[PDB]
């Protein structure tokens, strides 16, 4: 395991291979200086016989496949170089990787892997399988918000358009939000159905929508806001429309204080207000229907201040907040103020009305708020489909120090789409083998259903919340212990030591702890009829034109197989976008931000499953190991003496196999011959 | 594909699938028989009517409940108001669903229904479920068997319960049961309210009956439902529902200001009862068949080839 | 990284880290497993409760101490005191510390909880480090083990130790004691107080009890605790801890009076005992192990290779 | 002339002079008032009925026993049980002797009944009077309470004693007293007796009721009596007598199968237990009060204008 000053290697430390040079090899000290500025320093005796492996064909400059030391190391050192001092691409497989940095012709009639890696070339490829399959395509656009998935989305569509945006503005308004890690976070997965005709040619587009974070709407947590709409709402207003609606900051709203996010600035706000006007005016939205949305959504601002009192069951008892309320949907007050506070049945066939207690009446009061919030967020999305080879704008997954519901679904949603990436995967590597290489068996390996279980299955963790959640004595601390008794003895489910985390599940990329508390209340979304129905019963014309247990976990559930109905009837195709950086510096490549990205995007995970393997040329095996041929009679062709070599390990030919240009051989194998090199 | 949560009392049968608001249908649970002869061709008339149509057609039957006093009689009537339930009203398949049944039974309705399981859940215990409380003495009366459960949290204490104008014609007797219903109210202390009572002013209101007649009610119209307390009225010594549960619009503060005389000092007593209670059992069962996970305490067919009769319990 | 002193009594066991105030937590060392069968899905219902909900849900459990008269009854419940402790409440890391003991228990709690030091010192000697004195005879009576070991600057001598209304429910015995806590003093002349107890005027106080009850204990209330004088009352041979001294708001010019009549003459006798005494042997320990230097006097896991079950005295 | 043991249980009281057989007469120790309102003159009917004629006429009273579980619930009725007995039944003045109870009533018999003298003895020491043995641990268990007094030779042990079809209607309760003399049975491997139990040979008899009906009752026949040990059925926390003793047709060898494996091995015991053991603690009294000495131990009249209230013990 020894090299000579200015020999590259790998050297693992910390859990991750660094690219590093041999600084200095004297008195029985080694010193390893690496390509990140960092010097490592060791007893010589202490370097293993790989622990440190040389940098087998360097390469220190399209697919990460093709990277024989599959790993993390070689990953970020390879998209850094070509991102910093090369070309930006990348291709993993299949995977279009693509690093946010600095702010056609060529590519159309091409084969995918004849061209540089570019959003066109995937572009090319589901326009080109979308005639050639006579069969739809998704375009799976994955990474956080800000990795640069607009973008993505901007050039595969200007791209089919030129070979055969207005919304955006609007749909962040009510679909983004700001969170802990990212200022403008989308909170529900947007797949645009670019449509095309007989003759190919685009003829419009259709948006659907998932997964909405219906949390969101009546809690938010430190640091975090309601979606941006709201605040754009407050910021855009003119005096006049401001005062007719009861607003004034948002300080003094429930929704949008309780997390104590500092802002400050209205600013970016204000303009996001203006973006979504002029984006609703070209959307033909009516200036009376635009008034209607801005008077709906400043009703559930509203409608989240109105104060129950405990009178024992409860009663409202304040001259306003319901009075604005009822004023702005043009319901009764004592109608709406009766129905808030009571519960309806009707029984052969008289009404029986039955008080509900304050903590109930809040439930159902979010619970409403959510319920006209996610009715008008699906009558905008009508409006701009009204107005308008699918391209998914789908978060990846989101692990932040303390997780809750939120992630979890996020996590869930990812879990479902790394399945179908899985299995498309797996798919297409049966036919290259098929194909592309003559075999007698192929078995596929790495199946995450178990998680998928683990989280939705009956007796699942969010099975198990509704059930807890319909328990009038249920807790987030009995729906912890419950998940305990139920899962600690099976799974990918662990447990803190020191119930400091709560759950954690080993999902695809990685183990994540969610914290218990909120579930319960986040997952509760029990709207009451009667409540409805007041809505219901008023006018201008917007409000109406809305039309056991249900609780967020089971909706998101339900949403989420809608989801994955609509991309299994296509054929995917990925992009992972990563954020390199933090300050939006122009190609600035941060090692641990890119390290974190590339993990929550399945990449490192997808990298590792590749990985699973080991493959020279001909010649290059055969000069790596000509050492071990010196006792052996050779050909003078160099697959007949790899194949010498190879016998003396294997003589069934079952470990190793010849091809076209390289020596194919199991890691066991490789491992057997490296220590003996 | 659904379940289907099904409560027979000696009601008004209740019947709706697994939740999530009430019994889909509501009927008075009586066979009658016509006590004449009957000559209008078909020949037409039924052998005869169950609910609700026997309800609808007294004076030319004899009503015969399938139940009484907790046990049935006998389940030749009360396999008929099954079948007769399940096929020509929810318009259900036998083989729909596992079942749920509040308390030879679950025998017949096996071999004949074929439901391919079963579970049994106490009356009481459910009551709990409406308004989601984990604690607490139930005290469920319904006609024609009450019963005093206390329950903590979560286990269940089994041994502390303690289980208690002409009108001649059987028919006839249904209107009584409606008088029963509107023209009734516990007092608060009966002993002086009843000096007052025979005072001019009227605590008497006036009902009139589906024929012609006009009926006027007072005074013991409030005596008759006080019978629940102080039950030497009827002639039975057994103690009233005050004090077996120590041991109407009156209640539950007539309740209160009996118990707080009987009960021990400095102790708070709430005596909660939701409006909406008549089909409290009921919002209990939906809850639970629906609610992970105790769908593996089930008996399923499988597992009663082997056991049979026993197992149940 | 902190070291915890951790004493194991029939308490009320108690558990802070090296220092250097009071117990962070204490809990009255119960299992209870439920008497009953429960019915309110979930599971939800936990398969026993310890400490300190086993003390709060009383009644639907029959609580088991885990240790009983000194010596433990089985580790079966002792170590799942212990996982339940250092997992679930003290957030500690098992890997955490050496750890200090008080007195199968060694030897459990090292393999499973692999604490890679151990060492253990005599409950008596650490109630000398309260008030930090160095001589004294030291009279430690806990539930429910009293021992006598005198100590003097600074070696201790081994050899002159010596060791000495219905309420049926094993739940409600709890209650006796919390009677035995509040309504109790020791008298200065028994015999004598005991006539003029007999008088009208009341040396009686009035409890009341959890539920509704009320309860009035006098007379009892002070013999009861007398007891640990002249335990004839009892049934047992062996003299009071009057006697084997020299051999409550009432000790200790009790024991005084009652020493200096056996004692020889001429001699003074404080009988300091401080306030806060319920947590002496604790503020004793925190200052051990945080003490130089006898932290190689302990035995680490190198040293449990060799010997094991032996080495540990 | 003679003197009088007279045992109070919460029988089936006693009473029969000093020796030397059994007890003159014997009853079943309850006044009952009657339910209703009476019609036929005299006034003929009495205001309450004590034993035996409110054992003869039950349905139409309200059976009160009063004593119950030792204690008794009042005197009214219980001065009225004595001054019944003694005036109108054993033909025996009030002066006529001292008399001897078993164990607010010595002080009431005092002032109203001024027997010159009194002792009481305790009722579980007398039963070994009957075999006139001297040592040994006695088991005596009546309704409503057992006791478990261990005795030597001759001082007694003071502090080793632990003490622990619709039937609605109270009088009709004596009629199920009745199936329980009969028809019962305890078993000796009940748990493996069960099983064959459910085998459909009969381990059923019939009995019949005082009315029409016929009762046929099995399995539970010897269930019920079984309770005795493993009181769980019950809902009470306190062992079995099984345990109790160490810490029916069916005993006592189901008794020593059951103690041989809780006690110590390599230990012979016989379980003695007489016919006739009814009125064992009678023969027991009678065999006292006449036998010397013990008479200066009593309590006259001239050493109760004294101490009174005290002194009793």
């Amino acid at each position: 395991n020894f090299f000579t000053e200015g020999t590259r290697v790998w050297l693992r430390e910390n859990g991750q291979h660094f690219p590093s040079t041999v600084n200095s090899c004297a008195e029985g000290i080694v010193v390893f200086r690496t390509d990140y500025g960092q010097v490592f320093t060791y007893k010589q005796s202490t370097i293993t016989h790989q622990k440190v492996t040389a940098m087998h064909p360097t390469n220190e400059e399209d697919d990460m496949a093709s990277l024989t030391e599959l790993h993390g190391g070689s990953i970020m050192y390879n998209l850094f170089q070509r991102y910093k001092r090369n070309q930006i691409y990348t291709y993993i497989g299949s995977i279009l990787a693509s690093v946010n940095p600095y702010q056609m012709e060529q590519y159309s009639r091409r084969h995918l892997g004849e061209l540089p890696p570019h959003i066109f070339a995937i572009a090319n490829e589901c326009y080109r399988c979308l005639w050639k399959r006579h069969d739809n395509q998704c375009i799976l656009i994955s990474g956080e918000s800000g990795a640069g998935k607009t973008e993505s989305t901007k050039l595969i569509l200007k791209f089919l358009s030129v070979i055969s945006l207005e919304s955006s503005p609007i749909m962040e308004a009510f679909g983004n939000a700001k969170t802990v890690y990212n200022n403008n976070s989308s909170r529900f997965g947007k797949f645009v159905q670019l449509n095309i005709c007989q003759k190919g040619n685009i003829q419009g587009g259709r948006i659907v929508d998932y997964l909405l974070e219906k949390n969101r709407v009546v809690r938010q947590n430190p640091g975090e806001r309601n979606y941006h709409i709201f605040y754009a709402l407050l910021a855009g207003l003119e005096h006049e429309e401001r005062e007719e609606f009861y607003l004034s900051t948002p300080e003094n709203y429930h929704y949008l204080n309780q997390s104590g996010c500092v802002e400050d600035k209205t600013i970016s706000d204000q303009e996001s207000f203006r973006e979504v006007i002029t984006a609703m005016d070209v959307m033909q939205f009516s200036k009376e229907e635009v008034r209607e949305v801005s008077r709906l959504l400043a009703g559930i601002l509203h409608l989240g201040n109105i104060e129950f009192i405990t009178a024992g069951g409860a009663q409202v008892s304040f001259k306003t907040a319901l009075g604005r309320s009822a004023e702005l949907l043009g319901l009764d007050p004592t109608q709406l103020t009766d129905a808030l506070t009571q519960r309806s049945m009707f029984l052969r066939g008289e009404e029986i009305l039955t008080p509900l207690n304050v903590q109930q009446a809040v439930d159902s009061r979010d619970s409403l708020a959510m319920a006209l919030y996610a009715c008008c967020f699906e009558w905008v999305i009508k409006k701009i489909n009204s107005r308008i080879i699918g391209i998914l704008d789908i978060f990846g997954f989101e692990n932040f120090e303390v997780n809750h519901f939120e992630q979890f679904n996020i996590n869930y949603a990812n879990e479902k789409l790394q399945e179908y990436f899985n299995k498309h995967i797996f798919s297409l590597e049966q036919l290259e083998y098929s194909r592309e290489g003559l075999v007698w068996e192929d078995i596929d390996w790495i199946d995450n259903g178990e998680c998928l279980d683990l989280i939705e299955k009956k007796l699942g963790l969010l099975a198990l919340i509704n059930e807890e959640s319909h328990f009038p004595q249920a807790t987030d601390s009995t729906l912890l212990e419950k998940l305990h008794s139920q899962h600690a003895n099976n799974h990918f489910y662990v447990k803190p030591r020191v119930a400091v985390n709560n759950f954690g599940v080993k999902h695809y990329a990685g183990e994540v702890q969610y914290d218990v508390r909120g579930i319960l209340e986040k997952n509760r979304d029990t709207f009451r009829d009667d409540l409805l129905n007041l809505l219901r019963e008023s006018r201008f014309d917007f409000i109406y034109d809305l039309f056991r247990r249900p609780t967020v976990s089971s909706q998101f559930k339900d949403s989420l197989h809608s989801l994955m109905a609509t991309l299994s009837s296509s054929n995917p195709f990925f992009v992972r976008c990563i954020k390199p950086n933090m300050q939006k510096m122009p190609d600035q490549f941060d090692q641990a931000v890119v390290l974190n990205q590339l993990r929550y995007s399945g990449m490192l995970e997808t990298v590792r499953i590749r990985k699973a393997a080991v493959r020279r040329p001909f010649q290059d095996f055969y000069k790596r190991y000509k050492v071990l041929m010196r006792n052996l009679a050779l050909p003078e062709d160099v697959r007949g003496k790899c194949t010498s070599l190879l016998q003396l390990y294997d003589a069934s030919n079952s470990e190793w196999q010849l091809g076209k240009t390289k020596v194919f051989l199991r890691e066991s194998l490789e491992q057997k011959l490296e220590k003996r090199r | 594909t659904t379940a289907l949560v099904c409560d027979n009392g000696s009601g008004l049968v209740k019947a709706g699938f697994a939740g999530d608001d009430a019994p889909r249908a509501v009927f008075p649970s009586i066979v009658g028989r016509p006590r004449h002869q009957g000559v209008m061709v078909g020949m037409g008339q039924k052998d005869s009517y169950v609910g609700d149509e026997a309800q609808s057609k007294r004076g030319i039957l004899t009503l015969k409940y399938p139940i009484e006093c907790g046990i049935i009689t006998n389940w030749d009537d009360m396999e008929k108001i099954w079948h007769h339930t399940f096929y020509n009203e929810l318009r259900v398949a036998p083989e729909e669903h596992p079942t749920l049944l509040t308390e030879k039974m679950t025998q017949i309705m096996f071999e004949t229904f074929n439901v391919p399981a079963m579970y049994v859940a106490i009356q009481a215990v459910l009551s709990l479920y409406a308004s989601g409380r984990t604690t607490g003495i139930v005290l469920d009366s319904g006609d024609g068997v009450t019963h005093n459960v206390p329950i903590y949290e979560g286990y269940a204490l089994p041994h502390a319960i303690m289980r208690l104008y002409s009108f001649v014609t059987t028919a006839e007797r249904e209107i009584v049961r409606d008088i029963k219903e509107k023209l009734c109210y516990v007092a608060l202390d009966f002993e002086n309210e009843m000096a007052t009572a025979a005072s001019s002013s009227s605590l008497e209101k006036s009902y009139e009956l589906p024929d012609g007649q006009v009926i006027t009610i007072g005074n013991e119209r409030f005596r008759c439902p006080e019978t629940l307390f102080q039950p030497s009225f009827i002639g039975m010594e057994s103690a009233g529902i005050h004090e077996t549960t120590y041991n109407y619009p009156g209640i539950a503060d007539r309740m209160q200001k009996e118990i707080t005389a009987l009960a021990p000092s400095t102790m708070k007593i709430k005596i909660i009862a939701p409006p909406e209670r008549k089909y409290s059992v009921w919002i209990g069962g939906s809850i639970l068949a629906s609610l992970s996970t105790f769908q593996q305490m089930w008996i399923t067919k499988q597992e009663y080839d082997e056991a049979g009769p026993s197992i149940v319990h």
